[PDB]
């Protein structure tokens, strides 16, 4: 009922990586996995399958570059020299059959992915500056500039703000990315509550809390 | 009869066209039902024997009992007569049609199906993993 | 080594309305196909397999047909709901020591809807901005249809096509509406200069654009 990658981070062209999918819910004993990838803005490919029995089949081009092992509960996929063309968002997921337990029925459990950036750039953390009004509605915005890799979480007071929240994609210039965030709140919540947006940037370890003040 | 029952899914192949014009099919209508890619579905209602075929071009079902014959319309379209036995652990089939024969074998090896047909010499080998 | 071959690779249509994409097998592969849909950021979920079999709480508006090469999934009663890229894969397993699992190129469906003018929001360089030398001036531009928005700045009377640096929502799957956020990057010394800035959205709603401004 349940698979999850880590693991993925940024690496340099040529230093191995090893992903982890964890399992929670069946047994690999049962059950088939599989890896998919998806560059970013891109088509989803499919790298290749483990059976319960340890057997492995790769894609065509996967072959040579990528290995597929399990354990216990987890199943790993070990990226053998990483080029830059290797730089995606990894899934890891379930095939099964009719019901259970083979292939041909496709994936029915899939995780959230976990993110691979290749590159020989530096990790450097954003800069957050917070977007206030210095009428029914009020928008407000958070600046996330500046950062390498990508993924950077923007989230408005830990969550329990989520609605009314635009959060744009990320835009690269230099080596270098950028993103916005608005959140658009009535006109009566706030500046009465107090409201925060929380930036999280695993790559260097980064979290920030601007509160937005007029 | 208990190994063959079940849904099976075709994995490699082996001289399927030389085969088939063999038994005489024709070079456009060969190569159309080349391409597809048969099942291959096995029943057993009671005591008498179902297998059916889904492929794309043409989808094909025959019923009997084991070492009567019986007759049959074969997916290229011939008119036979055909009896089916299990020999040995393997389930034969021949088919008589216009003075002519042929045998189909269909023996179980590993986790697989594996299936011999021979018209004089000429012989085809598909193979067929359980779905 | 099979290859799967979507068509279209984008189609828009109006709520309530009606889809068809278009998958093609390279070699024949049965009836085992599933299709998938899935929305930005979020991983895939599982529509239809088998080519025609629903998969467990999917709404029968998905009809999957097809056999052997050429498959089509296809969407009634569009829903704001069903915007989203939709992919199909090869599900037969082993043949001839290969393994078909291959994926669709995707197909991108758009849910078209009565046009929406966008709620035009401008905001100047913090003060945090500013004590690093760095002056960005952002405008967002939030949830309007259709998807082209024409959006210009202006300092002091004069358009300023030089630091802009756009960015768009995919569509939203509350209210099918897109948003914008449109970036204004200059240095603290170029900014103290002037004092007029302004943001101006043209769009298909009004005859006259919207402008939101300040002044330093």
């Amino acid at each position: 009922q349940s698979v999850e990658e880590s693991g993925g981070r940024l690496v340099t062209p040529g230093t191995p990586l090893t992903l982890t999918c964890t399992v929670s819910g069946f047994s690999l004993s049962t059950y088939y996995m599989s890896w998919v990838r998806q560059a970013p803005g891109k088509g989803l490919e499919w790298i290749g399958i483990i059976y319960p029995s340890g057997s492995t089949y790769c894609a065509s081009w996967a072959k040579g570059r990528f290995t597929i092992s399990k354990a216990s509960t987890t199943v790993d996929l070990k990226i053998t020299s990483p080029t830059t063309e290797d730089t995606a968002t990894y899934f890891c997921a379930r095939p099964d059959n009719d019901g259970t337990s083979g292939y041909l029925s496709g994936f029915g459990l899939w995780g959230q992915g976990t993110l691979v950036t290749v590159s020989s750039a530096k990790t450097t953390p954003p800069s957050v500056y917070p977007l206030a009004p210095g009428n029914s509605m009020v928008t407000l915005g958070c600046l996330v500039k500046g950062y390498f890799p990508e993924p950077v979480t923007v989230t408005w007071n830990s969550g329990s703000l989520s609605s009314g929240v635009h959060t744009f994609p990320a835009v690269l210039q230099s080596d270098l990315y950028t993103l916005s965030s608005s959140v658009t709140v009535p006109s009566s919540t706030w500046p009465s509550e107090t409201v925060t947006c929380n930036v999280a940037h695993p790559a260097s370890s980064t979290k920030v809390d601007k509160k937005i003040v007029p | 009869c208990d190994a063959f029952v079940g849904t099976w899914k075709l994995v490699s192949s082996e001289n399927f066209d030389d085969y088939m014009k063999e038994v005489g099919v024709g070079f456009a209508t060969r190569k159309v039902a080349g391409m597809a890619k048969p099942n291959m579905i096995i029943s057993v209602n009671g005591d008498l024997v179902t297998i059916r075929s889904e492929s794309t071009f043409k989808n094909t079902e025959i019923s009997f009992k084991l070492g009567v014959e019986f007759d049959e319309i074969t997916a290229d379209d011939r008119k036979v007569k055909s009896i089916i036995t299990l020999d040995g652990g393997a389930l034969v089939q021949v088919q008589k049609w216009d003075g002519k024969s042929t045998t189909i074998k269909r023996k179980r090896d590993g986790d697989k199906l594996v299936v011999e047909c021979v018209m004089k010499g000429v012989t085809s080998t598909r193979v067929y993993e359980r779905a | 080594d099979v290859v799967m071959t979507q068509t279209p690779a984008s189609v828009s249509e109006p709520v309530g309305g009606t889809v068809t994409i278009k998958c093609q097998a390279s070699e024949d592969i049965s009836r085992y196909l599933v299709w998938y849909q899935q929305k930005p950021g979020q991983p895939p979920k599982r529509l239809i397999y088998k080519a025609s079999t629903l998969a467990s709480g999917v709404p029968s508006r998905f009809k999957g047909s097809g056999s052997g090469t050429d498959f089509t999934l296809t969407i009634s009663d569009l829903e704001c709901d069903d915007a989203a890229t939709y992919y199909c894969q090869c599900t037969y397993g082993t043949y001839a020591g290969s393994f078909f699992y291959s994926f669709g190129g995707g197909t991108e469906v758009v849910v078209e809807r009565t046009d929406a003018a966008p709620t035009v929001s401008i905001f100047p360089p913090s003060s945090e901005q500013l004590t690093s030398g760095g002056a960005s001036v952002v405008c967002f531009l939030n949830n309007f249809y259709p998807k082209d928005i024409n959006v210009k700045w202006k300092i002091d009377g004069s358009e300023r096509q030089n630091g802009v640096l756009n960015s768009w929502t995919d569509q939203d799957s509350k209210d099918c509406t897109y948003s914008m956020s449109s970036t204004l990057t200059l240095t603290k010394d170029e900014y103290e200069r002037h004092n007029s800035y302004t943001c101006e959205a043209t769009h298909k709603t009004s005859t006259s654009p919207i402008v939101k401004s300040f002044n330093r």
